[PDB]
């Protein structure tokens, strides 16, 4: 899975 | 053209969602050379988030089937599916210069000493970018864009350190954006989890949705390391 | 490259959501100036159906905000932007039907029933997207049009294909809400969207999911409309 | 809303 960024 | 208008076509783009669009409107906005509001900043990095962001999502998918075509070894359906994968990665490329350029020559360029949130939230954007780039880069230049990545995130974070509230959204993002960096770009999970943590505990003493919503992304990022 | 690459770059397209590439890819085979097969006649016309329909959505939406807001200057910029977005849709629109009358309609031959519906129905619906955004003098002739082509695409389907083949049934659901939106005949529409469902319903057993799926869309356009 | 097309 990718890793969530804002 | 006149600046309410164009801002007020950013939004008449971002509601008819042509991100293309809300960009250049933006851009001309901070081509007038004069300081962008909280709102028209806003406005500005979820448009070219968004633009990025769908560049980086065709790519993702054009990588994984340029993957599995190389592992059948097909050499026609190889040399299409690698040619269009870079067709995207030059545009990504190209928008992602375009929001560096933009930043470094209006937008950071005019932040006076005392608006560090702006100087926060513009070497955030520098970093992301340079990151967004370095996602597609290999060799030295991979090597070149982490380094500028690197020290945009690592300025961006000793200044909110020091003049912005641990709960607040830009701060909470960058230690977030930050953490992503180490983890998925170096591949250094310990610094990743160790700055993740420390963000998340700078929060919790000191208790306004986006902090909420960050922070549970902090959760679910460290969950899911 | 080759005729598969092209086919292939289509898929890619498609699967990055890309569909502005995916309808130059699927121009280009149909630009190689021979037949498409069902699967490239689906591509092709799933591409430009989408890349239309970004622009169909976004010129909706601009005019209702138009309407929806004594500012001079706003009122200017919204016009200006609803018609750049007109004009990018009528491009596209024309791009189409030459691609339809140069190449797809013209290597059909005599007996090529379902393509020719197949390409004339994209002609009735690329006409009637002209016509959705037409004002003034201007309109009366996609209407026509349109019409023209729908109407030919109807005397073929029900000459010479099954009331459940799919391509049928989606000509008649488009040739009802032409009907119904661009003509305000509301009698016709529901005589013909109710003559095609109850014809595809009384052959229901020599069925399939697409041609359900287009009966579904019938009946629920047969309810908005009573 | 507006009639559905295929
Ligand atoms: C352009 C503004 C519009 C589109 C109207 O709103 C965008 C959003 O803009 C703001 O949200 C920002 C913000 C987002 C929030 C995390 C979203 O929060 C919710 C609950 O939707 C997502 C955006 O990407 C944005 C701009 C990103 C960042 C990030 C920017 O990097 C430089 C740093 C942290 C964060 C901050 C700046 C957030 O405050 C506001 O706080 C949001 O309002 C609420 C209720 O959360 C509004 O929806
Ligand atoms: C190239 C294939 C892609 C694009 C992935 O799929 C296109 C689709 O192509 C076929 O479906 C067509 C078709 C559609 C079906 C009604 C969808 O049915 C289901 C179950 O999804 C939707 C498409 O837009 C398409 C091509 C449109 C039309 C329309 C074209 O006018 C010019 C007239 C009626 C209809 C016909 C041609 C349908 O047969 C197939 O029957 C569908 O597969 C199944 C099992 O239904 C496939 O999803």
């Amino acid at each position: 899975r990718r890793s969530s960024t804002s | 053209v006149d600046r309410e208008q164009l801002v007020q076509k950013a939004r008449l783009a971002e509601q008819a969602e042509r991100y293309d669009d809300m960009a250049a409107a933006m851009k001309n906005v901070t081509e007038l050379n004069e300081p962008l509001s909280n709102e028209e900043r806003n406005l500005l990095s979820v448009a070219y988030k968004n633009v990025v962001g769908a560049r980086r999502s065709s790519w993702r998918v054009i990588s994984s089937i340029e993957q599995k075509t190389s592992a059948d070894g097909n050499e026609k359906k190889i040399e299409m599916v690698r040619a269009y994968r870079e067709k995207i990665e030059k545009e990504l490329e190209a928008v992602c210069q375009d929001v560096l350029s933009l930043l470094d020559n209006y937008l950071i360029k005019n932040c006076s000493e005392t608006q560090y949130e702006s100087k926060v939230f513009y070497l955030k954007m520098k970093g992301d970018y340079y990151r967004y780039l370095a996602e597609v880069a290999t060799g030295e230049k991979r090597a070149t864009v982490v380094e500028s990545s690197e020290k945009a995130y690592s300025e961006a974070h000793e200044i909110s350190k020091e003049h912005m509230q641990p709960t607040h959204p830009i701060r909470l993002g960058l230690a977030l954006n930050y953490s992503v960096f180490y983890y998925e770009i170096q591949n250094a999970p310990e610094q990743a989890c160790h700055l993740a943590k420390t963000a998340f505990d700078d929060a919790i003493a000191e208790l306004y949705k986006d902090s909420t919503l960050i922070m549970q992304l902090l959760r679910d990022n460290l969950t899911l390391w």
